[PDB]
């Protein structure tokens, strides 16, 4: 029970190539952005 | 220290001519910290041949 | 001011973009952050060294699972001769049908990567046979990740923070990892070879379904314990062992035969076996050596205080150095650096050599890849190794506590270093160049005949020592009426003998004028790198341009233009341009070692032997000439499987001369134009609604010369490795 | 802000103070050289880093040394 | 000697106006201006670029940095043996005079101030890096 | 006359008049000797 | 259209000599890529005679060069406001130089 | 012979290598007159040839598989099969020329080091001087090793050194 499906890539490649990305860099850079109090 | 126009010997070691020879101007009777006026016939980087030193920074070698 | 790095205020209260780009740099230097005390610098250390450790086991699950899905080890072990191996499935939606035609090879399938690691042999040879065994190995490597991954967040915990008398523990340590981590381990894997790796070998599945039942010798244990250890050295495999099958196939589990397998080109599963078992039993006996809480031991600051030799040759010996080897990290970083660096090229050049796996050396891209994979590793340690030197003279050594002892003297010695340095690589470099420019112009001017080719009569001496009977020295391993032949002749040197005289391996290559050239050109690149090295090291703490260099740092940019200028006077500028020497001294020794086995594999060894000894065979006979099926591999009139490397071998070039941007213009000419853009965006209207919250700067000096060293070298890397692996896989 | 130090090896003779362009040294009483003057760094909020008081300083070793340390808007001197 | 004060409304020199002025730290952060007394009407260099005509009497000019207003002074007191003084000015409407903040220029000796920033010691006196090791930040053996 | 041989104990001209003497040298050596390798 | 233009050639030593290629008409040497065969033959040049002396010319222009060098500046030197007639200069060397040059060039 | 390499009068691809070159130069002297020029530089170039490999056969040199003289750098083994004049004997010339330089070179420094103006004795040569030791130095091995065995060829520790040491 270990073989990942035939659909696989179509979402994993897109999600890990566009999506996380671009919640990551926009996540870091409001961190970045942050004021102190 | 050492009169005027005798060669003496540096000792300060960050000094350009560390280990090496000079020629005494003047020595300085005041109560300043670094009375001896030396002369070295070959320039630093600065381009500087005149520097001062102590008393215990001259050796007359 | 802002947040962002909570590790440094200072940075913190910065206005600029400066403040992203050296929050990013000075993460993991842990010794200059804000309240940094020395327990919570080696806890953090410690953390960080398990994040390591599960990225490491992630990776290698990630290896597994990959080939596991998309690969064709099932396929690949019925005939790993005429099978490519697999690395992993292609999703691209940029491809056209042609590309995913060119990439979908077989037996696959879509588009794949066909792998260049070694992976399929290796795993081969250590008794994988199915995809579900990789599938399991994936699963638990992954377990292993989250395991250590989760270690680190726990001995982060303030109930499990260890104190610092934990972590400055030597014997404790050196004991523990001497004999458990090395010898337990190589003990370990000595039960793995001999439970499964080779039984997998001879035919016989051993799963962890019938390990308990399946016995790995027809009598076991009852040898091992009546003493009689030479019963498991009985009937070895035959020399017509077809691997993995029960063909020609023996009994014995712990030979020393020398050499090769006949079939797979290989080293043998019995030897390597006996070899772990050997080096297990002597790493479990020197793992108790030193003195912990048992009375018996040795103290190692008793052992240097004593190795201080009598006529004050080397003045106070080794006084004080327990104190500064214990207290400082950056000693302990440079020697593990130094020892893993000089393992690598070990392993590199042992691998190329006598090569261990299964039906390897018959891959000779996976031969050139893992040649040039761990050459280029090795450089960046080495130079690593120098450069956590320099930062320990500047931040941890302390002149009081090794008043007159070696480490002193070699500062009080380091202008004589210096200049014998300087004085090698300046002949090395005047004769290599002199005797290659020479050579050039006898083969310009029609006359070969003229050329300086002197022969490698040293190394072939070593050669005929080492058993090679083509030179005619004949002795001590060469001659048959030795003393050595005739002691090593009834157990080792029968398969030794066969495999350094077969022409047909990498065993002891024929070497000659060429070869004489090339490795002078090699420790022309040693020294002067060492050269560069060393001058970071010793002249970090000052010279006489500038005696004050401790107190500015590591990593400075410069003193101004007083004094005449001085541009690039730090240890970490000296290490910086050590970068490029490394880079071309493995670019060298990976043109010989390619080259050479190119000629080897073609079959024409007197190509290399009669091109390489002038740069313009070197330039029109490897250069020019194994690059015609790379950059073919797309064209107008269509495109093939080498259109990646083509690709890849055009980006490298880019990265390399974007990098000579950074490297020679410097900063002031793009913080002017910088600032005519702040005044065009200021004043052009409905575009100066949106604002920047960080002001813009033109990057530092430090952090240019960074930039351009990091895109030279991606650029150098990605350049030969398209190169090596278009041309080895193109032609074979 | 950078770290400007005078050390006691100064002579007086007012070159670094000539040459900083920033107005962040001057020169104050003294007994300890035959000038009776010694430079000082009041205002090094404001000081870039040039270092051309270090080119002007005559002694060797250099009296006055800038130690580059944390920036600030005013010392990399930024007109935006 | 007395601390003057800023005349905002001083007439300025007669200059066509650069693209090299001031930017959005004079209106956020703080701007400088410069104030000096001619004797005759005299044409000088602006350090931002370009020409411009000084007048005959009280001057007044505004710059970004720090270094445009001792580049002027220095052009100014070199050249047309002129005494300039420029201050500090923030959007608040705050303003801070200095150079001379002393009144008597820094490259004399005055007896009042105060030495700030002398090592009482040579340079190759200071200690080792080491044993300023794991303070609260970065340090300099220089800075004890 | 005094000044020229001055001029010409200068270090330029000295080096190429010492340079083109020992190039001259190799280079009739080599005419007369032809192609020496050896001895 | 079957001759390659040379004028260099090498002396034959230390095998530099092969150097010295067939570049047609019985002669061997470096073909030379500056044009001034072409050059040569456009101005109506036929003889290797015409050549010698132009060269002979050509060295004695440059002996009255650095002749013109050492008088205008050791002997007798022009003043400044001679060097500020640009109006002049420009009268000049529009007409005598350019206009005369390619006047008497036309002849 | 040595490491397996045959002699080059006895090397096969040594007589085939000097047949070709014969052949190229032959096959471009075979469209000239006989009496003209570029034919006497051909057949110049033909004997130099011809005296070039005969000189290499005759000096005993070794060719390995490409018909190529090989040297032998090893001191006894040149010495003893006949070999000192490819390595053994241009080391001993070239050290002595060397040294030869670099003695006269040091004499005339420490011959301009004592006057008023050694830097300009450095800019322009002291022409006289430096003839008279470039003669003088002919004798630089014995006044080398007795300069070394006085302890004059050395400097003692006043020498300039860095702030570390
Ligand atoms: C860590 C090593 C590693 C690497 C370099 C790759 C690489 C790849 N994977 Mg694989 N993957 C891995 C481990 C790895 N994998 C493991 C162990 C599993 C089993 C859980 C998978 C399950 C998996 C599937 C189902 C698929 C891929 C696919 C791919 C390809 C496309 C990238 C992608 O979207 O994957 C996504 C990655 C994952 C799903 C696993 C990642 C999970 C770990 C815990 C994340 C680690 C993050 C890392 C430490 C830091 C990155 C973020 C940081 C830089 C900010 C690429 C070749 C796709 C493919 O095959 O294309 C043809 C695809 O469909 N992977
Ligand atoms: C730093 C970057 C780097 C990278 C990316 C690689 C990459 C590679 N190395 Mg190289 N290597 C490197 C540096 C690197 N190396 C250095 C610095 C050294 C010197 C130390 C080596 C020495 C080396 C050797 C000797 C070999 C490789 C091999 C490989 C290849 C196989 C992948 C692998 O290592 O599996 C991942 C490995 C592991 C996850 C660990 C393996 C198991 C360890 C050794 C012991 C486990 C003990 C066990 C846990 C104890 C249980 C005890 C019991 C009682 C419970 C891959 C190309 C192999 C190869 O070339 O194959 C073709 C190979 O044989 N490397
Ligand atoms: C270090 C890892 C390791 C582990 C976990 C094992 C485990 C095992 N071995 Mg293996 N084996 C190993 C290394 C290892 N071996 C090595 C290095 C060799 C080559 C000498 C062998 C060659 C071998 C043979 C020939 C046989 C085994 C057998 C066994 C099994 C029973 C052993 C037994 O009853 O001992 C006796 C129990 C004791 C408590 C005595 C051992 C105490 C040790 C020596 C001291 C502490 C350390 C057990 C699964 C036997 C088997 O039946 O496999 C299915 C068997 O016949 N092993
Ligand atoms: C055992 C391994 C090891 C460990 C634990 C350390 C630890 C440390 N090193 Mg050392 N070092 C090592 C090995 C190690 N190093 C090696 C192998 C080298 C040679 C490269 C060095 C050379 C070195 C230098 C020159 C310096 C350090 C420094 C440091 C300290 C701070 C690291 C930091 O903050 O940088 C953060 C890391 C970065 C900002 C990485 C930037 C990315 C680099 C440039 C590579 C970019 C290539 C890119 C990834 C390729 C992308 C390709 C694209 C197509 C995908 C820390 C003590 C610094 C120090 O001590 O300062 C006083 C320092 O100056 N190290
Ligand atoms: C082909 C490019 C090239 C060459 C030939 C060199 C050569 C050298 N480098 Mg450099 N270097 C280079 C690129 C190169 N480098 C690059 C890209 C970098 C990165 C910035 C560096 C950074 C670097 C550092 C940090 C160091 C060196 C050092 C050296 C010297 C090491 C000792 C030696 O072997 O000298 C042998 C001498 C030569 C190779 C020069 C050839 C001499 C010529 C042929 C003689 C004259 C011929 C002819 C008469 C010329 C007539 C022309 C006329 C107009 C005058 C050597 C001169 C080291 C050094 O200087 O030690 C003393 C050193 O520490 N290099
Ligand atoms: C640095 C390495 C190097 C070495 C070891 C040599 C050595 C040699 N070259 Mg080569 N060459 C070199 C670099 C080198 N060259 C370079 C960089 C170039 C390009 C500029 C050349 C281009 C070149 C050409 C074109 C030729 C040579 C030739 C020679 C041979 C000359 C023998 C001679 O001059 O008569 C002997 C010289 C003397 C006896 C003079 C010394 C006088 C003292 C007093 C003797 C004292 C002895 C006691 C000799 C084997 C010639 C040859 O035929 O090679 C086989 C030749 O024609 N060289
Ligand atoms: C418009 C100017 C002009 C042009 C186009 C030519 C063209 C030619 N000249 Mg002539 N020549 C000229 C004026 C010009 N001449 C003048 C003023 C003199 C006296 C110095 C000469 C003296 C001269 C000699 C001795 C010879 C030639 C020869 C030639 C022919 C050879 C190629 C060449 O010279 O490149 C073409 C040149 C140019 C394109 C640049 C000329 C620009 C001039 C110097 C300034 C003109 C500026 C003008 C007001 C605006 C033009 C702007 C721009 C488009 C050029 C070619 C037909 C050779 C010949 O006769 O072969 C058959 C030859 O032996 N010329
Ligand atoms: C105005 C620009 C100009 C330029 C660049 C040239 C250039 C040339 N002329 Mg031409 N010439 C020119 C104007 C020019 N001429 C005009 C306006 C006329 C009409 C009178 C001539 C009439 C003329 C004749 C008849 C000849 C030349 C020749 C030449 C060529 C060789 C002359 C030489 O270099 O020896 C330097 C000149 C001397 C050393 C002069 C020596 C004394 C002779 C015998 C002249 C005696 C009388 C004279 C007045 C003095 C040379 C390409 C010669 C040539 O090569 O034709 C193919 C040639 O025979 N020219
Ligand atoms: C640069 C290092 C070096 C190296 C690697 C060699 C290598 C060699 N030498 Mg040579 N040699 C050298 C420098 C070197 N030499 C120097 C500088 C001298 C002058 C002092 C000699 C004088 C010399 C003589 C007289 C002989 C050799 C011989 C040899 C060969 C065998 C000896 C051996 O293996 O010892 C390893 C080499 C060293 C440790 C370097 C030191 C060399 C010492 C000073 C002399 C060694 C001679 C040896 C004792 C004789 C062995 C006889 C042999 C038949 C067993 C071997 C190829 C012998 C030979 O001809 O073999 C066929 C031989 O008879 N050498
Ligand atoms: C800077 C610095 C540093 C670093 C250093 C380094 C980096 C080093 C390296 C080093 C190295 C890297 C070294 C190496 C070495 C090696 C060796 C030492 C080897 C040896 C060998 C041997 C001895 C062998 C022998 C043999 C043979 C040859 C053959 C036969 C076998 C036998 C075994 C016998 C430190 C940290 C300390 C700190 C201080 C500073
Ligand atoms: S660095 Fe620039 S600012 Fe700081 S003191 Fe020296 S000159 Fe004045």
């Amino acid at each position: 029970p270990f073989v990942p499906p035939s659909w696989a890539p179509s979402v994993f490649v897109p999600l890990t190539g566009l999506v996380l990305p671009a919640i990551a860099m926009a996540t870091l850079f409001v961190y970045i952005e942050k004021e102190a109090p | 220290g050492p009169k005027r126009g005798s060669l003496v010997k540096i000792l300060r070691p960050e000094s350009y001519w560390f280990n090496q020879v000079g020629k005494v101007v003047s020595v300085d009777q005041s109560g300043v910290r670094y009375p001896v006026v030396v002369r070295f016939e070959n320039q630093n980087y600065a381009g500087v041949t005149t520097n001062n030193y102590a008393l215990d920074e001259v050796v007359a070698a | 001011h802002k947040l962002f790095p909570k590790f440094s205020q200072g940075l913190a209260q910065d206005p600029t973009t400066r403040r992203i780009w050296y929050g990013l740099a000075m993460a993991h230097d842990f010794e200059s952050h804000d309240g940094m005390t020395e327990e919570n610098l080696y806890q953090k250390i410690f953390a960080s060294h398990f994040g390591q450790l599960s990225i490491i086991f992630l990776w290698t699950s990630g290896n597994l699972f990959h080939v596991a899905w998309q690969g064709n080890f099932e396929q690949w072990v019925t005939d790993p001769v005429h099978i490519r191996p697999i690395a992993h499935a292609i999703w691209d939606p940029h491809f056209g049908q042609p590309a995913v035609e060119a990439f979908t090879r077989g037996g696959a399938s879509g588009p794949v990567n066909i792998s260049t690691s070694g992976v399929y042999q290796w795993w081969y040879t250590i008794g994988m046979r199915t995809n579900q065994d990789l599938y399991v190995g994936s699963v638990f490597l992954a377990l292993v990740s989250a395991i250590f991954l989760f270690a680190g967040w726990l001995h982060l915990q303030p109930n499990f923070q260890p104190s610092l008398s934990w972590f400055k523990d030597a014997e404790s340590r050196l004991n523990h990892h001497l004999s458990g981590l090395f010898g337990v381990s190589s003990l370990a894997w000595t039960g793995h070879l001999v439970h499964v790796a080779i039984p997998e070998s001879r035919g016989q599945h051993v799963g962890w379904d019938n390990f308990l039942s399946v016995l790995p010798h027809p009598q076991g244990l009852t040898p091992f314990f009546t003493g009689n250890w030479a019963a498991y050295a009985q009937s070895p495999d035959t020399a017509s062992h077809v691997f993995g099958t029960a063909q020609g196939s023996g009994q014995a589990i712990l030979t020393f035969l020398g050499g090769f397998h006949p079939q797979t080109q290989s080293l043998w599963l019995t030897d390597m076996a006996h070899h772990h078992l050997a080096i297990a039993v002597i790493f479990i006996v020197a793992g108790h050596m030193y003195r912990t809480n048992f009375g018996i031991g040795h103290r190692m600051q008793a052992i240097l205080e004593a190795h201080t030799p009598p006529s004050g040759s080397l003045g106070a010996g080794h006084k004080g150095l327990f104190d500064t080897v214990n207290n400082s990290l950056h000693f302990q970083l440079g020697l593990a650096l130094a020892s893993v660096g000089t393992i690598t090229s070990l392993v590199a050049q042992h691998m190329y050599s006598l090569p261990p796996y299964a039906f390897q050396a018959i891959d000779f891209t996976t031969q050139a890849a893992l040649y040039t994979h761990h050459q280029y590793i090795a450089g960046f340690i080495m130079c690593g190794a120098f450069a956590h030197g320099a930062i320990f003279f500047i931040r941890d050594y302390d002149p009081e506590q090794n008043k007159g002892n070696v480490l002193a003297r070699m500062l009080d010695h380091k202008e004589a270093l210096i200049s014998h340095l300087s004085w090698v690589s300046l002949f090395l470099g005047f004769h290599t160049l002199g005797l290659y420019v020479h050579n050039d112009v006898m083969q310009a001017f029609g006359t070969p005949e003229k050329q300086i080719l002197i022969e490698p009569v040293f190394a072939q001496w070593i050669q005929a020592a080492h058993g090679k009977a083509l030179y005619g020295f004949d002795f001590l391993l060469s001659s048959k009426t030795s003393a050595a032949f005739a002691n090593g002749q009834s157990l080792w040197l029968p398969g030794w003998l066969d495999a350094i005289n077969n022409n047909q391996n990498s065993l002891f290559l024929t070497i000659g004028p060429g070869d004489f050239l090339v490795h002078h050109a090699i420790a022309l690149g040693l020294h002067t790198t060492t050269l560069i090295l060393v001058k970071g090291a010793l002249d970090a703490r000052g010279s006489k341009l500038m005696p004050d260099k401790k107190d500015f740092g590591y990593s400075f940019p410069c003193d101004g233009p007083g004094r005449g200028g001085t541009c690039d006077i730090s240890a970490y500028d000296a290490f910086y341009l050590a970068v490029f020497w490394m880079l071309n001294t493995i670019g060298w020794v990976t043109f010989y070692w390619h080259w050479k086995h190119l000629t080897l594999w073609q079959g024409n060894v007197a190509q290399f032997d009669e091109s390489s000894t002038y740069l313009m065979g070197w330039l029109r006979d490897y250069l020019w000439l194994n690059s015609s099926q790379l950059i073919n591999g797309y064209n107008p009139f269509g495109m093939n499987s080498l259109s990646v490397w083509a690709w890849t071998f055009l980006f490298g070039h880019l990265i390399y001369a974007t990098g000579f941007m950074f490297l020679i213009s410097w900063r002031g000419y793009w913080q002017e134009l910088i600032e005519t853009l702040v005044w065009a965006h200021e004043k052009t209207p409905l575009a100066n609604l949106v604002y920047w919250k960080d002001k813009p700067v033109a990057l530092s000096i430090v952090q240019a010369r960074l930039v351009g060293l990091a895109h030279f070298s991606v650029g150098y890397i990605f350049t030969y490795a398209a190169f090596l692996i278009a041309s080895t896989s193109g032609r074979f | 802000a950078h770290i400007v130090k005078i050390y006691d090896t100064c002579i007086g003779c007012t070159q670094c103070v000539r040459a900083c362009p920033l107005d962040v040294l001057e020169m104050v009483p003294w007994d300890g050289c035959k000038a009776s003057q010694m430079a000082s760094a009041p205002r090094t909020e404001d000081c870039v880093g040039c270092k051309r008081c270090e080119t002007a300083c005559p002694t060797d070793f250099l009296s006055v040394r800038v130690y580059l340390g944390s920036e600030s808007t005013r010392s990399m001197g930024l007109s935006y | 000697w007395t601390v003057p004060t800023l005349n905002p409304d001083t007439p300025s020199p007669i200059f066509g106006g650069s693209t090299g002025g001031l930017l959005r730290k004079a209106q956020t952060e703080e701007f400088y201006v410069i104030t000096w007394e001619a004797k005759k009407e005299q044409i000088f260099e602006m350090p931002t670029g370009g020409a411009a005509i000084m007048r005959q009497g009280p001057n007044l000019l505004k710059f970004g940095k720090k270094e445009q207003c001792l580049a002027l002074t220095t052009q100014l007191r070199n050249k047309f043996k002129l005494t300039p003084c420029f201050y500090r000015v923030f959007p608040d409407g705050k303003v801070q005079y200095l150079h001379p903040a002393d009144g008597v220029y820094p490259e004399k000796v005055n007896a009042g101030r105060v030495g700030a920033n002398q090592n009482m010691r040579r340079i190759g006196q200071n200690v080792n890096p080491i044993k300023v090791k794991f303070s609260g930040r970065m340090m300099s053996p220089a800075e004890i | 006359m005094k000044d020229f041989t001055t001029y010409l104990s200068t270090a330029p001209v000295i080096a190429t008049i010492w340079f083109t003497f020992t190039a001259g040298l190799l280079i009739e050596i080599n005419r007369y000797f032809p192609d020496p390798l050896v001895f | 259209t079957h001759i390659k233009p040379s004028a260099q050639v090498v002396w034959p030593i230390v095998g530099q000599e092969i150097l010295n290629g067939d570049v047609g008409g019985g002669f061997q040497g470096i073909q030379i890529t500056s044009g001034f065969f072409q050059l040569w033959r456009a101005s109506g040049i036929t003889s290797e005679l015409q050549l010698y002396t132009t060269a002979i010319g050509g060295l004695v222009m440059a002996a009255a060069m650095f002749f013109a060098g050492w008088f205008h500046y050791h002997k007798a030197a022009p003043k400044l406001e001679w060097f500020q007639n640009v109006e002049s200069m420009l009268n000049h060397h529009l007409g005598g130089l350019l206009g005369l040059g390619s006047l008497a060039w036309a002849g | 012979d040595i490491a397996g390499l045959t002699p080059c009068s006895e090397s096969k691809a040594y007589a085939k290598l000097e047949k070709k070159e014969l052949k190229t130069l032959e096959k471009r002297l075979k469209q000239y007159e006989a009496d003209s020029a570029p034919a006497v530089a051909l057949k110049a170039t033909m004997e130099r040839t011809k005296a070039r490999f005969a000189n290499y056969a005759k000096a005993g040199l070794l060719c390995g598989n490409d018909g190529l003289p090989h040297l032998i750098a090893d001191p006894g083994l040149a010495l003893k099969y006949g070999h000192a004049g490819e390595v053994f004997i241009p080391t001993f010339g070239f050290l002595y020329v060397a040294g030869y330089i670099g003695y006269v070179g040091r004499q005339y420094l420490i011959a301009v080091k004592g006057e008023a103006k050694p830097t300009d004795k450095e800019i322009i040569i002291d022409v006289p001087l430096a003839t008279k030791l470039a003669w003088q130095g002919a004798g630089w091995p014995l006044a080398a090793v007795q300069e070394l065995q006085r302890g004059t060829l050395l400097e003692k520790e006043e020498n300039i050194t860095v702030s570390p040491r």
